């Protein structure tokens, strides 16, 4: 009692409902600014 | 070598030496690598064996 540990659990088991499920998520983060270049799309390429 | 903007340049060529070491003919130099290095190059220092 007011004394509590700053972390708690995500116990997980295979039988929650939807809202207590393992979502897995991962975000992806871009610096779209003036900076030179260096990860692009999948730029397409065909016949001559 | 250069820092133009970034995007460093290097540029090599290797000529079998002749009689004299910093001679007079002439010769082309073609570029190596240009990858984009963004940082403000001032100084500059070599390395020995
Ligand atoms: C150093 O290089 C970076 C690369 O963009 C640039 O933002 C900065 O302005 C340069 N330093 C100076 C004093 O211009």
């Amino acid at each position: 009692p007011n004394c509590y540990f700053p972390l708690q659990s995500y116990g997980f088991r295979p039988t929650y409902g939807v809202g207590h499920q393992p979502y897995r998520v991962v975000v992806l983060s871009f610096e779209l600014l003036h900076a030179p270049a260096t990860v692009c799309g999948p730029k397409k390429s065909t016949n001559l | 070598f250069k820092n133009i903007d970034g995007y460093f340049k290097i540029y090599s060529k290797h000529t079998p030496i002749i009689g004299r070491d910093f001679p007079q003919g002439f010769s082309a130099l073609e570029p190596l690598v240009d990858l984009p290095i963004g940082i403000n190059i001032t100084r500059f220092q070599t390395l020995l064996a």
